[PDB]
């Protein structure tokens, strides 16, 4: 569910390519 | 950007996934 942490969020809930892309920096 | 299933990026999973999406030939430190 909700989690003030991407790594945790991706673990608990899960993340896709889009989810990760949104977190991609320069 | 498709009907992709969210992968549970627990631990190292987040790292490898991050490299996959952002770019392999660049994660020379951010992974």
């Amino acid at each position: 569910a909700a989690a003030t942490n991407p790594a945790r969020y991706c673990c608990l809930s899960g993340c896709t390519q889009q989810d990760l892309l949104t977190l991609c920096p320069y | 950007p498709t009907p992709e299933m969210r992968e549970k990026l627990c631990g190292h999973h987040f790292v490898r996934a991050l490299v996959r999406v952002c770019g392999g030939p660049r994660w020379s430190t951010e992974a």
